[PDB]
């Protein structure tokens, strides 16, 4: 009955993400491949906050899922689909930045630019559907009013495909982008230009750190809670699950408040 | 209707060709070349251009049409000057040439009849006299050359060129496009040397240029022309540099600055070392410190956080010019891509 | 003496223009209005043309 | 000596011209038109959008059939559009992509273009092959071409950034008449309805009325402070209007030898890139650097309406001969047809 204290999280997730969508939809300066991937991320966060989080609150209010079984199967499927889509959008953003540095001539164009954005967004939503799809039938094995994902056939598969592979992708790519930025920094060698590189060597760390801290403890618990008898009370599992959505609340700021064009778009939107 | 479908097929063919051309055209690097005098512009262009048959192979129909239009001009000279042909029949041939020109058919395939009549016209002493009186009626002497060789222009059907003048395009003046490649990048350098006109009106057309290459001479630190009203080349170079650096259309366009004639500069600074242009300069009377001061004078004109100036000192015999531009372009593109992501 | 030839050309141009006849502004304005009024009913931007007649709306 | 006498005579002649001007400048259109109704609010909408250019559009011109529109952009492609269906009719590659002006012949047989290469290129649109090729190149200018307009199939008027205009014989490929007297670069031309007179606007802001057959400047007009970017004629041939970098448009009458009206507004801080009139001459249209085109009531010096569908500076305007449609083009690579 204290689930309603999570209401502000929903309000925050939607608010920040709508600003991102409007920042792009109300502006033309913000028409880049990174801005399109950022909007896709904002959409995944808006959909998890709108379609999943109110039911997370309903379930926390009353621990018994006093609703239909079909509704739960849909809720669970959307929860997985939207969280997976958000993570995969983070991967798409990281790889687009890699292309931007590793192959500057392919990034700075219009035809291959549109093709890369179309392919990355499509593959993100295709994989999120494919991964969550098995939860629409059979394997959920829900019992009475409890409809929590706990089937190893899906839990291990989903954890590996939705997180660990995407996880290892961004960190190596982000580190490699840093290796390239650092090796060029040490050759180009007035203080601000090194400082601008330094902000990059700090902003990359921010993107990686928030991703790692928000999703890592959930998926370890997610597998461990089924793997063996262990000290995982429902309060810890739920706390990590909520942290997973906190990541969705965080994304709009680390992705859009460092970009001056987004700051200007936000000031226009906010009448500031 | 069938007519509308035919129109749609033509429209689709046009759209397809426009898209394919846009796709290939976008894969390039655009560089604008500026300076405030003769400077090192010609030196940097010659050095960058380490296409040679490209124009030669492509202008055959142009030389051909110039040859025929000129021959018609000669016929006009014939009647204007009062120079008659020995064979009056050739006057009818002269009329044919004028009709070819007036019908706008001088770019069309050259028939046997046109060759026979034009060769008959060319061998007449009155056509050579028309050139002898070219001072009264203006005739194209290059076309004269091609007319002397007209038998080859006609009988061969196609030949890239008969002259290495490259049509000269001396009157073309205007903008001179230099195309080249290096490593994996293609470049188009726009040597805008002939635009003796107001820059405000034509500068905007280069707003989307990848980078601006600006060439100044170090030896100009004390070089004053009478046309400069006591001002030296260094100050004219700095004033133009500042004008372009803060131009509203180039706020985020990076500049690659070449300081040329470093040898003449180093030798000249033995006497009056940088005192003449920068009387306030204080420091060792050396090549390195005078050069550092001058470069600082150019560096100080960059007032945009999203712009940088690349500097390199050159010598006419110093061939390390293509790699410098290549590297500067690479860093400019990377910086622009990094700002797209917002990393940096 | 190039500036003298230029001054001569300027003087001749001004002497020519100085002898051009002129009409009153109120008359020119009245004629301009008369033209606009006479054809006002004919101008598709002042009198919108119905879609059955307007080739861009049909 | 002689130089000072000639300079003083020139000053006396300018003073005499100014006084001759005051002799007639005792009325204004802005007062005489207080006796007529306003056009009211004009709410034009786009009916067609023309897509295809991949670069800033610099020139556009309507043909005499009100159906075929020609445009040119930095892509180096001159495109002929069917304004009713959006179907493309022609795409002409250019030998030089630095194109700033174009025109459509009144006969529908020829088109022209030019720019920073100082060459005016005339193309033949009616061929046996079905392809379009260069019919002529007009060389002899020493600066960029700012405007080209056809008088007839065999005669074209050019204006360049060489302080001069010229009348060219297309069939011969040579200049036949030159128009001198400008000091700054000349930005635009407009031809009279009867082809016998034309006007030009210059950086020095002195627009001039030229006699096509005489080869001399017949009238000099002043009023702007900065460069004049666009000029057009009033449909009856007795008046013209100019736009400048002063965010001002001015209407002049050739027989009055006077400026009749000034078009300005407190909220316009962008210059004028194009000026045109409606068939009746009642509406004056001007393109601006704030990504829109204002429609002015030419007899009121007020705002009739605004066309504001562009994302970049407006570069060209035109009106059909019958007044049925207004076309615009801008640096955003799109063309629009307004009705
Ligand atoms: N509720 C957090 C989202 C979630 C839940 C289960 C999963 O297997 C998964 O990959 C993601």
């Amino acid at each position: 009955y204290y689930a309603t204290l999570l209401t502000l999280l929903i309000a925050v997730i939607v608010f920040g993400n709508v600003l991102v969508c409007m920042a792009v939809s109300r502006e033309k300066a913000l028409q880049t491949t990174t801005n399109y991937l950022i909007v896709s991320l904002a959409v995944a966060d808006l959909l998890v906050a709108t379609l999943v989080m109110p039911w997370v609150v309903y379930l926390e209010v009353v621990g018994e899922w006093k609703f239909s079984r079909i509704h739960c199967d849909i809720f669970v499927t959307l929860d997985v689909m939207m969280c997976t889509a958000s993570i995969l959008n983070l991967c798409a953003i990281s790889i687009d930045r890699y292309t931007a540095v590793a192959m500057p001539m392919l990034y700075n164009t219009r035809y291959s630019s549109k093709r890369r954005v179309t392919v990355m967004i499509s593959i993100v939503w295709v994989l999120s559907f494919t991964i969550s799809c098995p939860l629409l039938f059979g394997l959920n094995n829900a019992d009475q009013n409890e409809c929590i994902i706990a089937n190893p056939a899906f839990v291990v598969y989903s954890s590996i495909v939705s997180f660990y592979v995407p996880f290892i992708v961004t960190l190596l790519v982000y580190i490699k982008i840093y290796i390239v930025l650092r090796r060029r920094r040490k050759r180009v060698n007035r203080k601000l230009s090194q400082q601008k590189e330094k902000k990059a060597t700090q902003m990359l760390a921010i993107v990686l750190g928030v991703f790692i801290i928000c999703w890592l403890p959930f998926f370890i618990t997610h597998i461990l809670n089924i793997h063996c008898d262990c000290n995982i009370p429902p309060v810890l599992y739920s706390a990590f699950t909520w942290l997973g959505y906190v990541n969705s609340a965080v994304n709009p700021i680390i992705y859009t408040t460092f970009n001056i064009e987004f700051r200007k778009a936000f000031l226009k939107i906010l009448h500031c | 209707s069938a007519e509308e479908r035919a129109a749609l097929e033509r429209s689709k063919a046009i759209e397809k060709n426009l898209k394919e051309d846009g796709i290939s055209a976008a894969k390039d690097v655009k560089l604008l070349l500026l300076g405030a005098g003769e400077s090192g512009e010609s030196t940097i262009v010659k050095q960058m251009k380490i296409f040679s048959g490209e124009d030669v192979k492509q202008y055959k129909p142009v030389v051909y049409s110039n040859t025929i239009q000129s021959l018609a001009a000669i016929v006009r000279a014939m009647d204007t000057l009062g120079i008659e042909y020995g064979d009056k029949e050739r006057k009818a041939d002269a009329k044919m040439v004028c009709d070819v020109v007036s019908r706008m058919e001088d770019t069309e395939p050259f028939s046997a009849e046109l060759l026979s009549a034009m060769m008959r016209l060319w061998g007449d002493s009155g056509i050579q006299e028309c050139f002898n009186r070219s001072r009264e009626y203006q005739l194209n002497d290059s076309a004269k050359y091609y007319l002397d060789s007209l038998d080859r222009i006609g009988a061969a059907d196609y030949q890239p060129t008969e002259q290495d003048i490259l049509r000269t395009r001396v009157k073309t003046t205007g903008i001179v496009e230099t195309h080249f490649t290096f490593k994996n990048l293609h470049f188009r350098l726009f040597d805008v040397g002939g635009q003796r006109s107001e820059r405000k009106k034509w500068i905007h057309c280069f707003e989307d240029v990848t980078a601006i290459i600006f060439c100044v001479a170090l030896s100009g630190y004390d070089q004053v022309l009478h046309e400069d009203e006591t001002t030296n080349r260094m100050h004219e170079s700095l004033m133009l540099f500042d004008s372009i650096c803060n131009n509203k259309f180039f706020i985020d366009t990076s500049i690659i600055l070449f300081l040329n004639k470093k040898d003449l500069f180093g030798e000249k600074i033995k006497k009056s070392p940088l005192t003449i242009c920068f009387p306030e300069y204080t420091g060792p009377n050396t090549y390195e410190d005078a050069a550092a001061y001058i470069q600082a004078q150019f560096e100080s004109k960059n007032r945009s956080p999203n712009k940088e100036i690349y500097c390199h000192m050159t010598c006419a015999t110093d061939t390390n010019n293509i790699q410098v531009v290549f590297d500067a372009v690479t860093d400019i593109i990377i910086a622009n891509n990094l700002r797209g992501c917002g990393l940096y | 003496t190039a500036s003298i030839a230029q001054a001569r050309k300027l003087v001749e141009q001004l002497k020519m223009e100085a002898n051009i006849d002129r009409i009153k502004v109120s008359k020119a304005a009245a004629d301009l209005m008369a033209y606009c009024e006479a054809h006002a009913k004919e101008d598709p931007l002042l009198t919108p043309v119905p879609a059955s007649e307007n080739p861009f709306r049909e | 000596s002689e130089l000072d006498q000639l300079r003083q005579e020139a000053e006396q002649l300018k003073n005499q011209i100014r006084d001759a001007r005051k002799a007639c400048a005792d009325a204004t259109l802005s007062q005489i038109t207080n006796n007529i109704d306003p056009v009211g609010r004009i709410q034009m909408r786009t009916r067609r959008t023309l897509r295809g250019h991949l670069a800033k559009i610099y020139a556009m011109h309507w043909g005499t059939d009100s159906r075929l529109l020609v445009s040119a952009s930095q892509d180096g492609k001159l495109i002929i559009w069917d304004s009713y269906t959006t179907n493309k009719v022609h795409a002409i590659p250019l030998r030089s992509s630095w194109v700033m002006t174009c025109a459509y012949a009144p006969s529908g047989n020829y088109v022209a273009c030019g720019g920073l290469d100082n060459i005016c290129s005339i193309y033949n649109l009616k061929t046996r092959e079905g392809n379009v090729r260069v019919s002529r190149e007009l060389a002899g200018h020493t600066g960029y071409l700012s405007c080209c307009r056809f008088l007839d199939d065999n005669q074209i008027v050019t204006s360049s950034g060489d302080t001069t205009c010229a009348l060219w014989d297309i069939e011969t490929g040579q200049q036949t008449t030159t128009f001198t007297g400008h000091t700054g670069d000349v930005m635009s031309l407009s031809l009279a309805p009867d082809t016998r007179l034309f006007v030009s606007g210059a950086c020095d802001a002195s627009a001039k009325l030229w006699d096509v057959r005489e080869g001399m400047c017949r009238q000099t007009f002043t009023g702007h402070e900065s460069d004049i970017n666009a000029i057009c004629f009033f449909p009856n041939g007795n008046a013209f209007a100019t736009g400048s970098d002063d965010a001002t448009c001015r209407l002049f009458d050739l027989r009055a030898d006077q400026e009749l009206m000034t078009y300005s507004h407190d909220n316009i801080i962008c210059g004028i890139t194009s000026v045109s009139f409606s068939k009746s001459g009642r509406l004056l249209l001007a393109g601006y650097d704030d990504f829109n085109c204002n429609v002015w009531d030419a007899l009121k010096a007020d705002r009739a309406g605004v066309l504001a569908g562009h994302d970049n500076r407006v570069s060209c305007l035109g009106v059909t001969d019958d007044g049925m449609a207004v076309a615009t083009g801008s640096w955003d690579s799109f063309l629009k047809i307004w009705n």
